[PDB]
């Protein structure tokens, strides 16, 4: 709790020192910076030179443990596809000083073994098209829902500061009481989060439904078959069968059917 | 080059070309909510599932 | 504890020491932007329930500027017990008794505008929900340590974390950590329990061994006339003819032996 | 959307036949009621 | 980790216990009743929680659990399918 | 699940193979004694799979372990290590305390 | 000296400390200038943790008896609905299985391995002693389940 | 609690009776569990609304829970003048009827309450008696070491009602899959496409579609077909039993058998309250060849 009211922190002091302890003891899987190399486990080993561990053969054991596992477990495994190839370019092995005999990069390693494990094994082509299509669209969609979620709040900010401004500097003497405060403005959520609507008569009177709590039946036009729409192109001279849904739409980037698109051409044409 | 949305993600274009064809009529029971930039909202009631 | 407009609703039950006094509150707003939990000065006259223990109904009653909702413009009144909803713990609060027009919450009709403060967070399973993750993480006073935007993958990926729970074939699965559950009566019964010393708790449960002075005789005259009966203390030992020797936890009951 | 792409990525994966790796194993392994590893099924378990 | 390739000979006889003791005729102190008679100052199992620095409990039963699980081979081989 | 997968799939290819055993499409009671005891060959190929894939790859993606782990691990699969004895010094084995 | 056989317990009635460094006993009581002598390698590079690896970890080189069709059959049929008076056994292949297991643990046996046997006592008891040093809090854990259980 | 244990007995007795199945202790309790937890449920929600009783006039009010609590009084000055005993009597008439109220809501709930169970042990019950082997005999008809005899009289009166078409079975899992090819070939249909579009189409969409619940969202996410646990074909508790110990074996069929014994002398004395009440059968026997001449 210390932490999070930011009364005690990590210093730069006890993030190095930390680090330092980290280096020089034993770790139970793997060779530690400041591992001393012994010239006579030549006589086991067989190599009086080299570290006596191979990340890349750690990394294949771990392989075979992980299928060994799901057979333990699910008493089958499924076959690897054979588009499927270990990726083995991320490791790289133990680096040793020749003078003090110890091991440099114990980190390096780590992160090596860590980053090609983690990597599933196959390439493009071992994909069907929407699901390629669907990979591509969600990494772009956590890479930016960092940045969005910064966008959205800050707007958040606007909005409420535009609401009490507007409740406040209107009129005082009607918006005091009860029917005003709860009149003039509703928290609720949309698509990206909780947002701002603004209910009012002269708002809300040229739709032709009567406020806030309104209940309503309604009949709408909408395409018999959204899932193909028959458009017929004289340009073209093509007929052109048309997807308006909002899930085939959304892999495309998110755009969804009726959206108000900005694009300026690369060969300025906005 | 570049794409953009005018304006908000939820203010729609109106689809011109796609307009003649909607014929369906279809039924909805929802619960008005507010209002964004002249844009209506509402809340579905009756939802799938 | 439920969820609205962003921030958490949990009704709770405050109470003076003795438990003689209670008032139910149902909708409050936990905020962790109060480091002291506040409720209306009006209160500390109810809640007073003059004890033993506490001769005056509070052990510590004082007044403090309280400026941080809206010179002594209110009271700190201790020990009031508060029960959450959602918690097994009571959490004992010393919370800031504020009059009307230092601060005044009546703001909706009826409505009496009380929240929770760090006070409580602390003493809860409510305290889980103040760390990245949780649902009060948004709502931290802002900090060099706390980052505000972040996904939670992202920050706990700067901590440390590289893959899913126990995905790697070095980490054992959780689940597996408890295997075997003992429960003397589900199976095999209850332990024989002796002792050797002056009481249950006192002594050992161990009988000696057969290396001691005395039993050597007896054990022996047991060895070569293993038919018939022997006197000696030789009985008293861990070690005797009978395929079930004496040590601690003999399940005596078990159906096999 | 994080575990939707952790299922794609694995998509190609559940297209290949069931094989044990120890051959000659026939019978079929069982899963017992009520254990954490096997439950499938969210009641209220949101991404939240 | 740490090995050497090295010669054990003698590894003494079994923990079970239970050994047949050595055997005498005549013993020092012929008078029984001193086994009845002894007393000895309490043993009290706890003092206020049983916190120690060198932990007692936890690290000598974990040093008897190695050497007896030693001595059985970890009990892998006794037990087969009920 | 995926247990019972493969359980039904080999026995539906059995229980095929016994019942008609050439295919003509009709319930044979009185089976040969080659299709009764004989071993699914749907099991070979099996193993031959997980060959061609699983291990294959494994020992491809082995090919640049440096030489003292193949021939150790070598060692080690096989059961034989060519080891020497370390000799206590009879200062360490008599006259250690 | 004392010259009678070694307890294996003795760590408990004397006050040396380097004792507790070790996890079984003649560990122990092994001078510094031979403990020098041990050199870190692999854990399979350890006979016994090789034993240990093709033996009880690697389930891929185990075979098993290859059912026939009629075999098969009777097995499914067995599985799948249960009428009275049958064979008892039907013995799932995971009984199986860990029954050879179990009884790679019966079959194992120490001594000279330039003779038949993979490993020295010492070498069992060393692996066992790198081991016992290595576990974590869960894992003495389970080490101490296991043990009250078995 | 009652009702249900012994339908519940009724069922376990039934089970090792017609087959040599017995039913797991656990399951046995795990069932009455499931009725209890409903009851619980049922109560949680039962308390967060209020019964209004009201005495005379409406110059005495009683604001109650439907569980009998009491939550509020209101009363005319009326009232206040006429003696400590009649004000008591007063208010206590008034929360009775209110009871009354509570009581006649929490009766449908309970009635609700006994169809779910009922539905839930429709796959075991109607699993032991859907078999190809499963049979009775009239209760009036002697049994000998051989076999049964035959009833007599009336040989009209005798008719043997059979469950199972005696051609190729069709089971109720082919019914619920008949229903899904129903529900498609409806939906798929133009009539069908227009009605989609309609409330009455989504309301059917929005109880019936599981397929379509967001995940993380309460509730079932498939459509399930109807448990099968044929009786004579699956073994249950007997087998784990015979290949442990032999001695607990022989408590559990012993117990279901003094279950059903049991639940056979409860329809015993039903039977004979039943008969005496319509004056066919005497109060105390009359008949003692029925009984000493065996």
């Amino acid at each position: 709790v210390e932490y999070l009211t930011g009364d005690i922190t990590i210093t730069t002091v006890m993030q190095e020192s930390y680090d330092a302890l980290l280096d020089t003891t034993p770790h139970p899987h793997l060779l530690t910076n400041g591992f001393t190399l012994e010239s006579d486990a030549a006589k086991y080993t067989g190599e009086v030179n080299k570290a006596p561990l191979s990340p890349l053969q750690f990394r294949i054991d771990m392989e075979m443990n992980k299928y060994r596992r799901q057979q333990k477990e699910e008493g089958v495994v499924r076959v690897p596809p054979a588009l499927w190839r270990l990726d083995t370019s991320a490791i790289v092995p133990y680096k040793v000083d020749s003078k003090t005999r110890r091991i440099v990069n114990w980190r390096e390693v780590k992160e090596g073994i860590e980053k090609s494990f983690l990597s599933v094994g196959l390439p493009k082509e071992a994909y069907t098209g929407n699901e390629w299509r669907e990979m591509l669209y969600l990494h772009d969609v956590i890479a930016n829902r960092e940045a969005k979620a910064a966008v959205l709040e800050q707007q958040q900010k606007l909005d409420r500061e535009k609401l009490k401004a507007r409740e406040r500097a209107s009129l005082k003497g009607e918006k005091s009481s009860n029917s005003a405060s709860n009149g003039i403005g509703i928290i609720f959520p949309d698509k990206d989060g909780y947002q701002v609507f603004f209910v009012d008569e002269a708002s809300l009177r040229p739709f032709g439904i009567g406020a806030s709590g309104t209940l309503f039946k309604a009949v709408a036009r909408v395409y018999p078959s959204p899932a193909a729409v028959p458009y017929d192109d004289p340009v073209h001279g093509k007929q052109f069968l048309i997807d308006t849904t909002d899930e085939t739409c959304h892999l495309f980037g998110g755009f969804e059917h009726g959206d108000r698109l900005l694009l300026r051409a690369k060969s300025d044409e906005e | 080059e570049s794409v953009r949305y005018a304006a908000s993600a939820y203010v729609k274009g109106r689809v011109t070309l796609l307009e003649s064809q909607r014929t369906a009529r279809e039924e909805f029971m929802g619960q008005v909510v507010g209002i964004r930039d002249g844009v209506l909202f509402v809340q579905w009631r009756l939802l799938k599932g | 504890f439920r969820m609205s407009g962003g921030d958490m609703f949990v009704e709770y039950k405050v109470l003076s020491r003795d438990h003689r006094r209670s008032i139910r509150v149902e909708d409050a707003i936990v905020d962790p932007t109060f480091k002291r939990t506040v409720l209306p000065l009006g209160w500390l006259e109810l809640l007073r329930s003059p004890s033993l223990r506490l001769p005056t109904g509070y052990f510590v009653e004082e007044t403090v500027h309280v400026s941080l909702p809206n010179e002594a413009n209110a009271i700190i009144a201790g020990p009031v017990v508060l029960y959450i909803t959602g918690q097994s713990v009571p959490v004992v609060l010393n919370p800031y008794f504020v009059p009307e027009g230092t601060w005044d919450m009546r703001t909706r009709d009826g409505e009496l505008d009380l929240r929770l403060g760090m006070d409580a967070i602390e003493q809860c399973t409510l305290f889980s929900e103040l760390r990245p993750g949780g649902l009060l993480y948004g709502k931290l006073p802002e900090n060099p340590n706390v980052r505000r935007n972040e996904s939670l993958r992202a920050t706990l990926g700067r901590y440390g974390m590289k893959c899913d729970l126990a995905e790697s074939p070095l980490v054992p699965r959780p689940w597996t950590r408890m295997r075997y559950m003992f429960i003397d009566e589900l199976q095999r019964g209850p332990k024989l329990t002796e002792f050797v010393g002056h009481n249950p708790r006192n002594g050992t449960p161990w009988r000696f061994s057969q290396n001691t002075k005395y039993f050597r005789i007896g054990i022996w005259r047991d060895t070569i006339r293993r038919n018939d009966m022997n006197e000696g203390l030789h009985a008293h030992s861990s070690w005797q003819k009978s395929p079930q020797q004496s040590v601690p936890e003999v399940r005596f009951l078990a159906p096999y032996p | 959307a994080e575990e939707r792409l952790k299922e794609l990525q694995r998509a190609p994966f559940k297209r290949e036949k069931y094989v044990s790796l120890i051959q000659g194993k026939y019978t079929p392994k069982v899963k017992k009621f009520g254990y954490t590893q096997h439950t499938t099924v969210d009641d209220f378990e949101t991404k939240e | 980790m740490k090995y050497a390739d090295l010669e054990l000979t003698t590894r003494g006889e079994f923990p079970h216990g239970m050994k047949e003791p050595a055997f005498v005729k005549k013993l020092d102190q012929n008078i029984p009743w001193y086994f009845s008679t002894y007393r000895s100052m309490y043993h009290w199992p706890i003092t206020g929680d049983n916190w120690s620095d060198l932990n007692e409990a936890e690290k000598h039963h974990d040093l008897h659990m190695f050497y007896t699980l030693a001595w059985w081979k970890l009990g892998e081989g006794i037990f087969g399918v009920d | 699940e995926g247990s019972l997968e493969y359980f039904e799939s080999q026995y539906r290819s059995a229980e095929r193979a016994v019942y008609d055993e050439e295919g003509r499409g009709v319930r044979n009671y009185w089976p040969s004694r080659d299709a009764v005891e004989g071993i699914a060959q749907e099991e070979e190929n099996d193993a031959q799979l997980l060959q061609e894939r699983l291990f294959n790859t494994l020992e491809t993606a082995g090919t640049s372990v440096e030489p003292w782990a193949r021939n150790l691990r070598l060692n080690a699969t096989t059961g034989k290590f060519g080891y020497k004895t370390e000799i206590a010094t009879q200062e360490e084995k008599i006259y250690d305390d | 000296k004392s010259f009678d056989a070694p307890q294996w317990d003795l760590w408990q009635s004397r006050p040396r400390s380097e004792d507790m460094d070790e996890a079984l006993q003649p560990f122990m009581d092994m001078p510094k200038s031979l403990k020098d002598r041990r050199y870190d390698i692999p854990w399979w590079a350890n006979p016994f943790g090789a034993w240990y690896l093709q033996n009880i970890l690697s389930l891929e080189l185990l075979k098993l008896k290859s059912k026939t069709n009629a075999e098969k059959i009777a097995t499914y049929r067995s599985y799948m609905r249960s009428l009275a008076s049958g064979k008892d056994n039907t013995m799932s292949d995971d009984d199986v299985i860990r029954n050879i297991i179990k009884e790679r643990w019966k079959t194992l046996e120490f001594g000279d391995r330039n003779a038949g046997y993979p490993c020295t006592f010492g070498d069992y008891i060393q692996f066992l002693n790198e081991w016992f040093k290595s576990l974590d809090e869960e894992g003495m854990q389970r080490l101490r389940e296991h043990f009250d259980r078995r | 609690m009652e009702v249900y244990r012994r339908i519940t007995e009724r069922v376990r007795g039934a089970l090792w009776a017609h087959h040599g199945r017995l039913m797991s202790e656990r399951q046995f309790h795990r069932i009455l569990a499931f009725v209890y937890n409903n009851k619980y449920e049922y109560q949680i929600r039962f308390d967060r609304m209020e019964v209004v009783g009201r005495e005379w006039g409406g110059r005495v009010e009683v604001v109650t829970t439907p569980a009998g609590f009491l939550k509020r009084v209101r009363v005319n000055p009326c009232v206040e003048d006429l003696t400590l005993y009649q004000q008591q009597q007063l208010i206590l008439s008034a929360y009775a009827n209110a009871c009354a109220d509570g009581r006649k809501l929490m009766e449908q709930a309970e009635m609700n309450i006994y169809k779910q169970f009922l539905k839930d042990l429709k796959p075991i019950v109607m699993g032991i008696r859907d078999n190809p082997e499963f049979y009775t005999v009239s209760e009036n008809s002697i049994e000998t070491i051989g076999g049964v005899l035959q009833t007599g009289d009336s040989n009209n009166l005798c008719h043997t009602h059979r469950t199972i078409p005696a051609a190729k079975a069709r089971q109720p899992a082919d019914e619920v899959r008949a229903r899904q090819e129903w529900e498609q070939k409806w939906i798929n249909s133009p009539r069908g496409q227009s009605w989609a579009l309609t409330l009455r189409g989504k309301t059917y969409f929005a109880l019936h579609g599981p397929q379509y619940r967001p995940r993380g969202a309460p509730g079932a996410k498939k459509e399930t077909l109807p448990l099968d646990i044929p009786a004579p074909y699956t073994a249950m508790d007997e087998k784990r039993l015979l290949k442990k110990n032999w001695m607990a074996y022989l408590d559990n069929k012993h117990v279901a058998e003094v279950m059903w014994t049991r639940v056979k002398i409860a329809d015993r004395e039903k039977r004979q309250r039943l008969l005496q009440e319509t004056g066919r059968a005497w109060h105390r026997p009359i008949n003692e060849e029925a009984i000493n001449r065996w």
